[PDB]
């Protein structure tokens, strides 16, 4: 799962 | 369940600010994004900027950068849209709405609020009966409703048994009288066979002027 | 920035119709999502990427295209399709939308019920009265209310407004105000709302005397 804008990855 | 729940609508004086609430519910909060959308009359949908909690910052589009501020309060689940220097431009509603994730749609939306940017006096409607007589019948049925007359800004909301009863019912767009107050009415078609025997009450909220309006619909006798 | 722009602005067509709405975005995006929003709600997620359907949408919407020609398809239009509905992309800052495209629904003619009502005795008090004519679920929209006063044809008093396209069957709803002064209403016996509708083999007439 990547976040929209920030692209940040949480599993 | 994810539930997405936006402060009440605004009433504002241009160069003035307004600060919108998003409390959500229902998810890791600080796991997903939350982004600002408005819908003006003159466009469609236009996003406006969005949060990502663990990044302490915000992203802005930069039509709206300087002008708004995005925060977030982790501990109460609370996504905040600042508004400031208001013009008549910025009279729209504003949603809160859930980034998940690249790959899928925004996925959960806040019911929106109607933020009005006006020097003009707020004002809370006068609510009124329109009863069910001989001259509200149509084959069986019955027609009734509320008369919500002279208020400013909008919106006003009408439920009907405090959201209990929801078929039958028309809550119509509001007109714009000469005044420059507005006006609108909400009916509901009923068995005309049991009037005497069940109870109608419209349930009027125009949150502008903390107005809270409910008003029991009788027969005319 | 990329614009989205969707043709037609808006479209009508019939229950079982095949619907199409297309997104063309200024410069190339790996995909686009699709909304839907009924009048008076929040959009809602349609389509995540392209081509797949969110959470609970049924099988008669589906999504193509690529680089920057989208299209929605709407397989057998329903009345609960009511709606607009707008493509977005997120490839590129900032994120944009399409302007909207508004779905109406074709049905069959159908009559208004005529109901009016008298002002109340508490806005009377006030110095006000509004008279409310009531049309209900009828189709199509043009529909025309007139205001007679002891049988004289009234004249720049009176307001009036559509709902949306009912979501079930596709009919609107429309109420007309008469506004006087107490002192005014007074004056006068008989109140009568006319409509005149293609459901309506000749006009309807609902109408009431003061104090009964």
């Amino acid at each position: 799962r990547k976040l929209p804008f920030s692209k940040r990855e949480v599993p | 369940e994810v539930q997405l729940v936006q402060s009440g609508a605004e009433v504002k004086k241009p160069g003035a600010s307004v600060k919108v609430s998003c409390k959500a519910s229902g998810y890791k909060f600080t796991d997903s994004e939350m982004h600002w959308v408005r819908q003006a009359p003159g466009q469609g949908l236009e996003w406006i900027g969005g949060v990502d909690p663990e990044t302490e910052g915000a992203a802005y589009n930069q039509k709206f950068k300087g002008r708004a501020t995005i925060t977030r309060d982790t501990s109460t689940s609370t996504a905040y849209l600042e508004l400031s220097s208001l013009r008549s431009e910025d009279t729209a509603v504003y949603y809160c709405t859930r980034g998940y994730d690249y790959d899928y749609a925004l996925d959960y939306w806040g019911q929106g609020t109607l933020v009005t940017v006006s020097s003009a006096s707020t004002k809370g409607p006068s609510v009124f009966p329109l009863a069910p007589s001989s001259k509200s019948t149509s084959g069986g049925t019955a027609a009734l409703g509320c008369l919500v007359k002279d208020y400013f800004p909008e919106p006003v909301t009408v439920s009907w048994n405090s959201g209990a009863l929801t078929s039958g019912v028309h809550t119509f767009p509001a007109v714009l009288q000469s005044s420059g107050l507005y006006s609108l009415s909400s009916v509901v078609t009923v068995p005309s066979s049991s009037l005497g025997t069940q109870t109608y009450i419209c349930n009027v909220n125009h949150k502008p002027s903390n107005t809270k309006v409910d008003k029991k619909v009788e027969p005319k006798s | 920035d990329i614009q989205m722009t969707q043709s037609p602005s808006s479209l009508s067509a019939s229950v079982g119709d095949r619907v199409t709405i297309t997104c063309r975005a200024s410069s190339s995006v790996e995909f686009i999502h699709w909304y839907q929003q009924k009048p008076g709600k929040a959009p809602k997620p349609l389509i995540s990427a392209t081509s797949n359907l969110a959470s609970g949408v049924p099988s008669r919407f589906s999504g193509s295209g690529s680089g920057t020609d989208f299209t929605l398809t709407i397989s057998s239009l329903q009345p609960e399709d009511f709606a607009t509905y707008y493509c977005q992309q997120w490839s590129s800052a900032p994120w944009t939308f399409g302007q909207g495209t508004k779905v109406e629904i074709k049905r069959t003619v159908a009559a208004p019920s005529v109901f009016i009502f008298p002002p109340s005795d508490e806005q009377l008090k006030s110095g006000t009265a509004s008279v409310v004519c009531l049309l209900n679920n009828f189709y199509p929209r043009e529909a025309k209310v007139q205001w007679k006063v002891d049988n004289a044809l009234q004249s720049g008093n009176s307001q009036e407004s559509v709902t949306e396209q009912d979501s079930k069957d596709s009919t609107y709803s429309l109420s007309s105000t008469l506004t006087l002064s107490k002192a005014d209403y007074e004056k006068h016996k008989v109140y009568a709302c006319e409509v005149t509708h293609q459901g309506l083999s000749s006009p309807v007439t609902k109408s009431f005397n003061r104090g009964e």
